[PDB]
């Protein structure tokens, strides 16, 4: 009857619908995670620069 | 600046404003990223780029006017 093939085509959605659903929620945490790695290395980056910066002052002549 | 601005007898009281300054610094250190408290210190001393800094500058300038010719000494009690 058509009315187990709509259920059965629908659940076929579902599963579909959800797999989608599970892909977008891990880029999201995936891009949270990669952002917050990200500026933590910035941080010591710029930390680093300065402190290059104030050994080459330090260490000039002239 | 201040140190700068008064007599010899203001070291005590610079010691203890640089302790307390050196310990705030390693407070804040603890969840932020900062310069070490010894190049600050040679930033604000002007002692980086330059042999002498700012207080042995006040303290020669300290004892040539001020400490010398107004200041009798007692070695009873040193």
């Amino acid at each position: 009857r058509e009315i187990h093939q709509d259920w059965a085509n629908r659940e076929y959605i579902e599963i579909i619908t959800s797999s989608i659903k599970k892909i977008a929620d891990f880029l999201n945490s995936f891009d949270m995670s990669c952002r917050s790695r990200l500026a933590t290395l910035n941080e010591k980056l710029t930390a680093l620069e300065r402190r290059i910066e104030y050994i080459e002052a330090r260490v000039t002549k002239g | 600046g201040r140190f700068e601005s008064e007599d010899l007898t203001s070291i005590v009281e610079l010691d203890g404003l640089l302790e307390i300054n050196r310990m705030t610094h390693k407070l804040l250190s603890r969840y932020l990223t900062l310069d070490g408290f010894d190049a600050m210190f040679r930033e604000a001393n002007h002692n980086v780029s330059a042999p002498y800094g700012r207080i042995t500058l006040h303290v020669f300038w300290e004892l040539n006017y001020d400490f010398l010719p107004n200041y009798c000494y007692n070695g009873s009690t040193n």
